[PDB]
């Protein structure tokens, strides 16, 4: 049980490491009616950079539903 | 060893009772007893599910197929150490009994028995199936 | 004085068999005039998970 | 000669569709029900 | 030209493509600014579109009504024309890689056979007789013939188990 | 540490490092050389 | 003991439900009823096929009557291009009224469905024209019936039941059917077109009335005892004739043009008039070639007898098989429905490319229907023709009497065929998957010119040699200085040349890269079927974990949890596994020729020829797009004629699901489920009075597998019936 | 009923009459192995067709086989 929990703070870490370096939270907070949340973004390889959609504030990146954004400001 | 009679009116286990027990063919077709001796009160596992307390001495159980009877058998000799033994009942009133066919466990080699369906041969040595075509019926070349 | 000596190997020549056309070493050859006296082990189990058969002395040959 | 009439399939629909089925299911059932001599 | 298809640099269909590629990549262009960081990779991106449609009309290749490039197989067609990069040539490629493989693979299962424990050298990798057969497969072609010639490539049906028939 | 080393030559231990440098090379393969379609 | 089945003691004695199951599912099973004899195995089945054949002439009568009664035929002959035909007549009381009026159409009294099978362009082509005409034809073939019912009552007879020897007359029964069944049939039906279709093409009628006084050439047998048998083909129908009319018509009744009538868009018929003659005379001289009562001909024995390569390459060669093959009628079943299957899938692509119907191409609901049914059919037969190979070997195969002959040796190197077959389709399934994702992917992220496509140059190549000067090979028939080219200029090349350079008709269809990736998909499909059923008639006999399967028969449940586990281990597994494969192969053909020539028949080719390179085309533009109009057949705002197929779409599809529960879920759980049941029907009072006759217990394990293999395709039919249909017909019928 | 039969490869390990669950065989005196004992199917009418011997027995191929026949009350393994 100890390890489980261990691997929790591996993947909470990481999804609040990729909101600081990864994410366009910053600019969500000043306009988070018209921005959509981004917390991943891909490298450009194979062509996959298409990826990297339009999402708001000057950032390129997949769009997230997890709802990490509204958890933030929450708090 | 000569072949036991049963008793029907041997005392059965405390038990409340279930719906996993005899149904309508009991009374049509047939059913099965099983019988032994307990050294002490304790408690089993019923194979139609529960528990149940076996009284000390003479115990008597009905079941609605054979394999229900052997199933209790395998627990009570493997686990208490007991030797049951069980009848076939029918509804006209006859007792078949079996198991111990002839008093000794078939697992141990008793003489007096004779053998049964044996081939003297290997499962490879058999015909092949167009050899026993037409015989009248599905006739496997092991039959022959 | 009848089948082969202990330890040595032979090939199985029962096509019923598992390893028929492998090579298994000799345990055992029953002097007793059993119908199956020579046993050979195998280091490959069957789908059984058997690894030991029965055969009879002329179902086994010696390797080559 | 051969055209049937107008009202053949007011007919023929039932009969063929409720009717017959009906007697040949009760037919198929009392004979594999049925026990030999 | 072959089957009617023609040069992709010759195609009108091939040209127009490049162009509407292009313009999706534009049309998001223009909601940035001039070297932010999407700008920037979007630039990167249509850098490499021009390029990859400049290297395949250089290439020769033959694109077909829909304006994409089309690959000749036949061997004959192929050398005949200056095809062979499109299957001819990979082909040959390919195999010598899945040869090496495969030989590489084999030279260690017959390796280890004559251990004490096989099964126990195939969960946990000899690590070093492994990079020892791997760098002697280069010249798998030249070993696999060999093997061929002498006879000592396949087993003899004799020592092959097969079930009754 | 001959036992680490064992452990490290286990079979999935050795796929996973097999198959992330065979991914790495194919990955910068196509990174410096992007949109291969014929040899060329 | 119950009476059903009569047939057999065992299941007599079964007091549990299995035993009616079972019944009905060994019934034609001759081979397993209890006291027969190989004498008596033959003459039921005799019997058994005058059954078939009356069934079969009872069918077409059916066809017959419902179209002269309630279609429209007289009135679909006067314009076949505009004028949907009618199946049969809807006589439902569960319609509401705006069902009535939606499927009333074609001017008729009532509600009525529209026909799919293409008998009416099948029936105006061969010369009806009335519905007396098809009156007649019925009331005939319903006396045929008749007949062929008490020809099966009369060889069943005392005096007239045939003995084992003649089931067994091999030089006699073939030539017979070589030169009676096929030559002379084929013959009389070459009669038919001279006499009777072929003037009613050219508007003179034809009748039982009148065609012992009608001439059908203006020189009468004079050219056919003379030798000069060209003046048969002078003044051919121009190219300006009117079908069923006097202008433009000619004379000829025996042509070689080798094209497409002009207007009717189909096979002339002079050129079916003379090749039916062809025919006949090989088929005729074919079949004076065994021994009979007469001291002339070969006999099957000696030939096989001496085809033995000296070199000893196919050991023994033929010795034996004469034996082998006379002996087993599973044997005899297997080369009949391999062949028939295969004849069968070849009608499909020929009647598709050549239509031989007048006005058939232009009813493009008749041609997806016609193909899709004799492909499924074909695979079917396929599928069988294996079954009973496996059958064979179990059942009736000899090994000492076959000794080292050409069937004892395939046993011999098994292992090497089914590992080349599984190569083989592992090869495709890796290569030919891959491809399609790789271009899927390209297209995902935008740029299709990056996808693979290999262009298919070895059968645009073969199109060249017919003719098609689209690819610029110039090859053969392609090239106009060629020696075939010169030759075939004067008989039939003008008229196929300018056929196949037509490209709006499915003569030799123009290919490219989608081509080449679905025709390697279709490769997969036919070798990993064969895979399984060659594995299951190889190791039907035995296996490594099995050495003795043939004493269980084909057919058996598994051989317990021992050993590993034997679930799916008998031959008739084998064939079932396959089935699965079979209509997913005949899926991936049907569904490649409709999109095929939906784009075609819109003119839009060009969205095949882009969509059809990647996976997320074929959903899209497909099977997505065109079922729009099949599921708005009905609607919270009402129905149209398009709810019959938009209701059985949804029919198919519950089918096909309830198929998965016999499938996946198994035996062991449902039985100890009906055990509960049993006890709460004994203790329920007002309801224990009624009791069971036959111990309900759940399916068996073989039996599960056939029913859910039933539901399985029926529900994969039903669906893509309504689909194919519906998609077709609202289109453009 | 079902079919069972015991072929001459038979070692005596006594795992087949463990293993049924319905005293169907037992063990009879032989001269044909080293344990002088051979398996013997006397009461095949109570056989439900589990196959366990089968699977009990080391013998291979099989020494004790099952050929699954004609179903019944018994056979079929009802209570009802
Ligand atoms: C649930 C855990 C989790 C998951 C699924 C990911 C997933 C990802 N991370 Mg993240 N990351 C995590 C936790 C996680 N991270 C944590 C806890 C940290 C703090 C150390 C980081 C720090 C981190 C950095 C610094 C970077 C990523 C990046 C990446 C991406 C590329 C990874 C890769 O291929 O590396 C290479 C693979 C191997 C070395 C093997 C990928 C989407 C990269 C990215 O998104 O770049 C744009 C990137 O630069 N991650
Ligand atoms: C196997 C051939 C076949 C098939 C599949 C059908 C199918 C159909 N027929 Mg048809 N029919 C056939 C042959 C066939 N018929 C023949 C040979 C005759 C001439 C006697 C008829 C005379 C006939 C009539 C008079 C009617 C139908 C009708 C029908 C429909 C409902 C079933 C019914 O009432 O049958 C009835 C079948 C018979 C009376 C003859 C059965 C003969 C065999 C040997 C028994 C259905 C579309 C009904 C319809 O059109 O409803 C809209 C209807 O009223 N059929
Ligand atoms: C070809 C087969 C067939 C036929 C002909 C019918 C016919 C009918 N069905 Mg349908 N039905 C069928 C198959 C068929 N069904 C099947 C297979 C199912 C299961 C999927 C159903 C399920 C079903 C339901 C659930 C319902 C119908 C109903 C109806 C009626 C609709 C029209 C109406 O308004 O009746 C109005 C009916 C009358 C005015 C009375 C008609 C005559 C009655 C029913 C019998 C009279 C008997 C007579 C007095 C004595 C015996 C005479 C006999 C010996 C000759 C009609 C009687 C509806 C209905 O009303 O049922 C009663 C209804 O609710 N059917
Ligand atoms: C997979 C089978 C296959 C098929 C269907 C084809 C088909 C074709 N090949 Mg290719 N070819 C193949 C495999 C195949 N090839 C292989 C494995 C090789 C060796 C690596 C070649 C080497 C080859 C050469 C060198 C040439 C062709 C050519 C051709 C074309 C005409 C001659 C021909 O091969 O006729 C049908 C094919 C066969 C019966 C199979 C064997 C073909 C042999 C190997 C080549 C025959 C060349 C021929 C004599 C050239 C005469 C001059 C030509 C202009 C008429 C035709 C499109 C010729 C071409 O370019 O035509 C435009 C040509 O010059 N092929
Ligand atoms: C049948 C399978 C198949 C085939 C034949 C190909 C073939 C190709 N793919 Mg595709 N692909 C496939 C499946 C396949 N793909 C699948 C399943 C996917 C989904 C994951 C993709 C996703 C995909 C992408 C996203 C891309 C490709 C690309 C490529 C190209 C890679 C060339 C390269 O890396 O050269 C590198 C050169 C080498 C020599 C590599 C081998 C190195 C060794 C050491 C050489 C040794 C020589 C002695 C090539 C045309 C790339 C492309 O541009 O295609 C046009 C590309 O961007 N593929
Ligand atoms: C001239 C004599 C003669 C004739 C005409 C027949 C005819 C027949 N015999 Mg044979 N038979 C003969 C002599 C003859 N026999 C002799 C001498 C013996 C003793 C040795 C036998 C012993 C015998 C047996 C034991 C059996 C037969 C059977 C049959 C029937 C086979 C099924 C069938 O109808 O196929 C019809 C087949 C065709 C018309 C040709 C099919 C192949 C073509 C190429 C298909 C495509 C054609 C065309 C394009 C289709 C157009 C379709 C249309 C919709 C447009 C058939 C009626 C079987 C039967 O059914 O008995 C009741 C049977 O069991 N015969
Ligand atoms: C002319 C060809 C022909 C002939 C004469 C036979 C004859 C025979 N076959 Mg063979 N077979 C054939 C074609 C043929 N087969 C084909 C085409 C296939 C592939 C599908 C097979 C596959 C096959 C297998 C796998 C087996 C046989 C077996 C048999 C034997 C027993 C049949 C039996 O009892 O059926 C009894 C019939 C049934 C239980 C019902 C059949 C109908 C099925 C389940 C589909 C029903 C669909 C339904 C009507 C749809 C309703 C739709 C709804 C909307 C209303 C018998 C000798 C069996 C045998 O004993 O072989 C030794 C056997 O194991 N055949
Ligand atoms: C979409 C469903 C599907 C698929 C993909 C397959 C695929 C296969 N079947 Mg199966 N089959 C299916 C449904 C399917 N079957 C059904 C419904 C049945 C009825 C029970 C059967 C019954 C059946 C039988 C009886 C047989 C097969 C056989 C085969 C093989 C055919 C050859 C081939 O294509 O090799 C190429 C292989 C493939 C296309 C498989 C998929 C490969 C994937 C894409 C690889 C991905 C790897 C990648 C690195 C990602 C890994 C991620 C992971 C680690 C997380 C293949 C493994 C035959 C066989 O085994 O021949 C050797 C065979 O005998 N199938
Ligand atoms: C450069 C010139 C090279 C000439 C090579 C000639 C090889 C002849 C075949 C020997 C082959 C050989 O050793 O045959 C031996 C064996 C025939 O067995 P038999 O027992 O009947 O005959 C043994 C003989 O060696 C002596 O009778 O056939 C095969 O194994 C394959 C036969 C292929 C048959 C091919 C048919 C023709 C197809 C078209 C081929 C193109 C046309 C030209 C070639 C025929
Ligand atoms: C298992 C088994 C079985 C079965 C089998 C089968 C089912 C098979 C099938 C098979 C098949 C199904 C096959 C097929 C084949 C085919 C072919 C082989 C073809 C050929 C062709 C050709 C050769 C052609 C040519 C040409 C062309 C191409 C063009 C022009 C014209 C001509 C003609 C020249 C039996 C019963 C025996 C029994 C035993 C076991
Ligand atoms: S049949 Fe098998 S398990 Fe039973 S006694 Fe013989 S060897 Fe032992
Ligand atoms: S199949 Fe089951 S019941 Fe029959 S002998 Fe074997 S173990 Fe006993």
């Amino acid at each position: 049980h100890f390890g489980q929990l261990g691997i929790i703070f591996i993947w909470l870490s990481g999804m609040y490491f990729h909101g600081a370096r990864f994410s366009n939270y910053e600019a969500w907070l000043s306009d988070p009616t018209h921005i959509k949340p981004s917390a991943q973004v891909v490298w450009p390889i194979v062509g996959q950079e298409i990826l990297n959609g339009d999402v708001g504030g000057g950032f390129q990146g997949i769009q997230i539903t997890s709802g990490f954004f509204q958890l933030w400001r929450a708090s | 060893w000569t072949v036991p009679t049963l008793n029907p009116d041997t005392p059965s286990p405390i038990f409340g009772g279930s719906t996993g027990g005899l149904l309508r063919k009991a009374q049509t077709e047939e059913f099965y007893v099983i019988t032994w001796e307990a050294k002490k009160e304790q408690i089993f596992e019923m194979p139609t599910g529960g528990a149940a307390i076996m009284r000390q001495g003479p115990n008597l159980l009905k079941f609605g197929k054979k394999e229900q009877c052997l199933a209790l058998t395998t627990q009570l000799r493997n686990k208490f150490k007991l030797t049951p033994c069980f009848y076939r009942v029918f509804p006209d009133g006859k007792v078949q009994y079996l198991h111990p066919a002839d008093g000794v466990y078939p697992e141990k080699v008793n003489a007096g028995r004779v053998g049964a369906n044996q081939n003297m041969r290997r499962i490879g040595q058999n015909v092949n199936p167009i050899k026993v075509k037409f015989s009248g019926r599905m006739m496997s070349p092991a039959e022959i | 004085e009848v089948g082969p000596k202990r330890g040595s190997l032979v090939k199985i020549l029962r096509p019923e068999s598992y390893w028929f056309n492998q090579v298994g070493k000799v345990v055992s050859v029953d002097q007793s005039g059993v119908r199956y006296p020579v046993v050979v082990r195998f280091e490959n189990q069957n789908y059984a998970g058997v690894t030991t058969n029965n055969y009879a002395l002329d179902e086994v040959v010696a390797a080559k | 000669p051969f055209v049937p009439p107008s009202w053949a399939p007011s007919v023929f629909v039932p009969l063929t569709g409720l009717v017959l089925p009906a007697i040949a299911m009760a037919t198929l059932f009392v004979y594999i029900e049925k026990e030999a001599p | 030209d072959i089957a009617g298809l023609t040069p992709c640099s010759e195609s009108k269909a091939y040209a127009k493509l490049e162009k509407k590629e292009l313009k999706t990549l534009e049309k998001r262009l223009k909601q940035y600014e001039a070297d932010s960081a999407p700008a920037v990779a979007l630039k990167a991106t249509m850098e490499r579109t021009k390029a990859r449609f400049a290297n395949y009309a250089k290439a020769g290749l033959l694109c077909g009504n829909d304006g994409l490039p089309h690959l000749i197989a036949d061997p004959g067609l192929a050398l005949k024309y200056g095809h062979a990069g499109e299957v001819f040539i990979p082909t040959f490629g390919f195999l010598y890689v899945a040869g090496y493989i495969g030989y590489v693979g084999r030279q260690y299962l017959i390796a280890v056979k004559g251990e004490a424990k096989p099964t126990d050298k195939e969960i946990i990798i000899d690590v070093p007789l492994a990079t020892k057969l791997a760098w002697q497969g280069a010249g798998w072609p030249l070993a696999a013939v060999q093997e061929l010639q002498r006879g000592t490539l396949l087993e003899k049906e004799e020592n092959i188990t097969v079930s009754p028939r | 540490m001959k036992d680490f080393t064992t452990y490290l030559s286990t079979a999935p231990v050795i796929a996973t490092i097999w198959f992330t440098f065979t991914a790495g090379l194919l990955i910068e393969i196509n990174r410096y050389f992007p949109d291969p379609l014929v040899f060329s | 003991t119950k009476l059903f089945p009569k047939f057999s003691q065992g299941l007599a004695q079964d007091p549990t439900t299995r035993r009616i199951w079972y019944g009905l599912a060994m019934a034609h099973d001759f081979e397993s009823h209890d006291g027969m004899t190989e004498e008596n195995l033959y003459q039921k089945i005799f019997a058994s096929h005058f059954g078939q054949l009356s069934i079969i002439f009872l069918w077409t009568s059916g066809n017959l009557f419902h179209v002269a009664w309630q279609g429209n035929f007289e009135q679909w002959v006067t314009d076949p291009v505009h004028i949907r035909p009618i199946a049969h007549a809807i006589w439902d009381p569960h319609f509401g009224q705006p069902a009535v009026e939606a499927f009333t159409r074609g001017g008729a009294s009532g509600p009525v469905n529209i026909s799919t099978s293409g008998v009416y362009q099948w029936w105006y082509t061969i010369g009806m024209r009335t519905n007396q005409d098809l009156y007649v034809g019925s009331v005939f073939l319903a006396l045929v019936s008749a007949i062929f019912l008490f020809a099966g009552w009369l060889h069943l007879q005392p005096n007239f039941q045939p003995s084992l020897s003649w089931f067994k007359d091999a030089e006699s029964r073939l030539n017979h059917h070589l030169s009676g069944l096929f030559g002379v049939s084929s013959l009389a039906w070459t009669g038919h077109l001279v006499h009777v279709a072929i003037p009613e093409s050219r508007g003179q009628h034809v009748g039982w009335d009148n065609f012992l006084s009608v001439l059908p050439h203006p020189q009468g047998l004079t050219p056919f005892f003379t030798g000069n048998w060209a003046a048969y083909a002078q003044s051919p129908d121009t190219a300006s004739h009117v079908f069923g009319t006097a202008q433009g018509s000619g004379q000829a009744i025996l042509t070689f043009l080798g094209g497409f009538h002009p207007q009717t868009q189909s096979l002339w018929l002079t050129d079916m008039a003379h090749h039916h003659l062809a025919i006949a005379v090989i088929f005729i001289v074919a079949g004076h070639m065994y021994r009979t009562n007469f001291g002339i001909g070969h006999r099957m024995q000696a030939i096989l007898e001496a085809h033995t390569p000296p070199s000893g390459s196919l050991g023994a060669g033929h010795k034996g098989l004469f034996d082998t093959v006379n002996n087993s009628l599973h044997f005899q079943l297997g080369l009949a429905l391999a062949s028939v299957g295969t004849i069968t899938s070849l009608v499909a692509q020929h009647m598709y490319s050549l239509p031989p119907y007048a006005f058939q191409a232009i009813d493009f609901t008749t041609q997806a229907a016609l193909y899709t049914h004799h492909q499924y059919i074909a695979g079917f037969i396929m599928c069988g023709a294996f079954a009973h190979g496996a059958i064979f070997f179990i059942r009736d195969y000899d090994p000492e009497q076959n000794k080292g002959n050409v069937l004892a040796r395939m046993l011999d190197h098994k292992e090497a065929l089914i590992s080349h077959l599984s190569w083989v389709s592992l090869f495709l399934g890796f290569h030919t998957l891959g491809l399609y994702v790789h271009n899927d992917v390209m297209q995902a992220f935008g740029t299709p010119e990056k996808q693979i496509l290999i262009e298919p140059v070895f059968a645009q190549w073969i199109q060249a040699a017919h003719g098609k000067a689209l690819y610029g090979f110039d090859f053969l028939l392609s090239s106009k200085t060629s020696a075939a080219f010169a030759n075939g200029q004067s008989l039939w090349l003008p008229g196929w040349l300018d056929a196949i350079n037509n490209n709006q008709n499915s003569l030799f269809l123009t290919i490219g890269p989608g081509d080449f990736l679905v025709h390697h998909a279709i490769a997969l499909g036919l070798h990993t079927t064969t895979l399984i059923l060659v594995k299951g008639a190889l190791d039907a006999r035995g296996s490594k974990l099995m050495p003795d399967k043939k004493d269980f028969g084909y057919s058996f449940p598994c051989d317990g949890p021992g050993r590993g586990g034997t679930c799916d281990i008998s031959a008739y597994d084998a064939f079932y596994l396959a089935v699965f494969w079979m209509l997913n192969t005949i899926g991936w053909v049907t569904f490649y020729w409709h999109w095929k020539h939906l784009t075609l028949w819109q003119g839009n080719v060009a969205q095949f020829d882009e969509s059809s390179t990647y996976l997320m085309g074929w959903l899209r533009d497909y099977l997505w797009l065109n079922s729009s109009q099949l599921i708005n057949g009905y609607n919270p705002f009402g129905m149209n004629s398009l709810s019959v197929w938009a209701w059985t779409f949804l029919f198919g599809h519950l089918i096909y699901a309830t198929g998965f529960m016999f499938l996946i879920s198994w035996r062991g759980y449902w039985q100890e489920l009906i055990e509960t049941l049993v006890w709460a029907h004994e203790k329920t009072p007002l309801a224990n009075l009624v009791y069971w006759k036959d111990k309900p217990v759940a399916l068996s394990i073989v039996q599960a597998r056939l029913v859910g293999l039933a539901h399985f395709s029926v529900g994969y039919i039903f669906t893509y019936a309504a689909f194919l249909i519906a998609s077709t017909s609202g289109r453009f019928g | 009923a079902h079919i069972v039969k015991i072929y001459d490869t038979c070692i005596g390990c006594t795992q087949c009459v463990r293993a049924c669950p319905l005293d169907v065989l037992e063990m009879v005196p032989w001269d044909g192995c080293k344990a002088s004992q051979m398996a013997s199917a006397p009461r095949t009418e109570d056989c439900v067709g589990c196959k366990r011997c089968e699977t009990a027995c080391p013998t291979d191929f099989l020494s004790v086989r099952v050929y699954l026949g004609s179903e019944s009350t018994r056979s079929m393994g009802l209570s009802y």
